[PDB]
């Protein structure tokens, strides 16, 4: 299972760096997303991972602000936000793409395991 | 890009009733659509992909129909552990969006 | 010089700790990948080719 940081609470300005370690390998098999969901409110794609290529794909909105890594060590993937703002209050999720038995998606499919969420407060 | 309005927000309904959701695209996605359920806390628990094809864990109560740009999803006769918050997702274009949710409320 | 298919990945697990990359799905409609030269600048080379031969 996908397992994240604890809820966090950060500054207008601020950078906050969230994770995401995987206990099951599925490292080298599957696509990674981020994913936000503002207060009661749909969500909102943000990035995506491919760890086996080592590809990442940050939506244009959140292009410049942030930034995702991988450590293959110790298998965690790292989110680091650095404009904060008003409005980037939310829960923040990461995802895993469908794996119909071994054969996982890599590049496009539903998201079908997800991570607790990192509930990220940012008041101003 | 690709926009979702999904029709019917906040219905209400009854134990043991129906309800028909609606998802409907900016541009067609063949049928490349899934339908989320998330309770007010969890992460959200995937039911449906490709529009139409359960998964395993998910009643047959669940049904997901529709394709091209129009997508329904109907819970035959529910249960009171199915009222949440329902997000519908295409995996088209390059990168996935959901809808804006649409609750089911338990006022009798 | 373009392929102009939009594949989709889908990596399939052969063995202990080693995956096989497949090719899952084609989004979209399939056409015949190519490429193109311009005819007048391909043409005027080859003259120039010809006038050293
Ligand atoms: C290779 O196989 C192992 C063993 O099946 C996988 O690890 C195990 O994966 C299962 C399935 O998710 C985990 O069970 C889960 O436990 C959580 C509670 O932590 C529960 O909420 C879920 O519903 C589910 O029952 C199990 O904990 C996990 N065992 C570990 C990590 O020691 C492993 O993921 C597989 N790896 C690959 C690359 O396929
Ligand atoms: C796979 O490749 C295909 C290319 O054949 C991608 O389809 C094209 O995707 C782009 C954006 O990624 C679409 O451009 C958009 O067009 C609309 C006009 O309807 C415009 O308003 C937008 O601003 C944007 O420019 C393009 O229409 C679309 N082509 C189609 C649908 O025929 C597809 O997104 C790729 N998918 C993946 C998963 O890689
Ligand atoms: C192969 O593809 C390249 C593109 O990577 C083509 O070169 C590009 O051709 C376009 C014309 O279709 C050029 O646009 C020009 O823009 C300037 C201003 O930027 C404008 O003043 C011109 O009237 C024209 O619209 C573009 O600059 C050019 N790119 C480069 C780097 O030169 C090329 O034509 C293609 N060749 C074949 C055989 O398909
Ligand atoms: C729900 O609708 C179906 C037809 O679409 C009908 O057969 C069924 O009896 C209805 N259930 C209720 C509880 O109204
Ligand atoms: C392929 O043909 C079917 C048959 O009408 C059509 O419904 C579908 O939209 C076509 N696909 C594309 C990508 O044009
Ligand atoms: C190529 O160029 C030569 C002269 O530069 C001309 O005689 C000939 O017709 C051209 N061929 C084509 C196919 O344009």
């Amino acid at each position: 299972q996908l397992v994240q940081s604890g809820a966090e609470m950060k500054t207008s300005g601020s950078s906050v760096r969230v994770s995401c370690k995987d206990s099951g390998g599925f490292f080298p098999y599957a696509g990674f997303r981020w994913v936000r969901q503002a207060p009661g409110q749909g969500f909102e794609w943000m990035g995506g991972v491919i760890p086996a290529d080592g590809t990442k794909h940050y939506a244009p909105k959140f292009q410049a602000r942030m930034k995702m890594t991988v450590v293959e060590s110790s298998r965690t993937l790292y989110m680091e936000l650095r404009s904060l703002t008003s409005t980037d209050t939310a829960t923040y999720f990461c995802a895993r793409l469908q794996c119909a038995g071994f054969s996982c998606e890599m590049d496009s499919g539903p998201f079908d395991l997800w991570g607790q969420g990192t509930q990220v407060t940012v008041p101003s | 890009d690709i926009q979702m309005t999904q029709s019917p927000s906040t219905v209400a309904a009854f134990v043991g009733g129906n309800v028909t959701l609606s998802c409907r695209t900016s541009q067609g996605v063949g049928n490349r659509l899934a339908w989320y359920q998330q309770k007010p806390g969890k992460p959200p628990r995937l039911l449906i992909s490709r529009a139409s094809n359960r998964h395993g864990g998910v009643p047959a109560r669940f049904s997901g129909g529709g394709s091209g740009t129009i997508f329904t999803l109907t819970i035959k006769g529910l249960q009171s552990d199915d009222f949440a918050t329902f997000f519908c997702q295409q995996y088209y274009d390059s990168r996935e969006t959901f809808g804006q949710g649409s609750r089911v409320m338990m006022e009798k | 010089c373009t392929r102009p298919n939009n594949n989709t990945r889908k990596s399939i697990r052969i063995g202990p700790g080693q995956a096989f990359y497949a090719t899952g799905d084609i989004i979209g409609d399939i056409r015949q990948a190519h490429c193109n030269v311009s005819k007048a600048t391909w043409n005027e080379t080859l003259g120039k080719v010809v006038k050293q031969l």
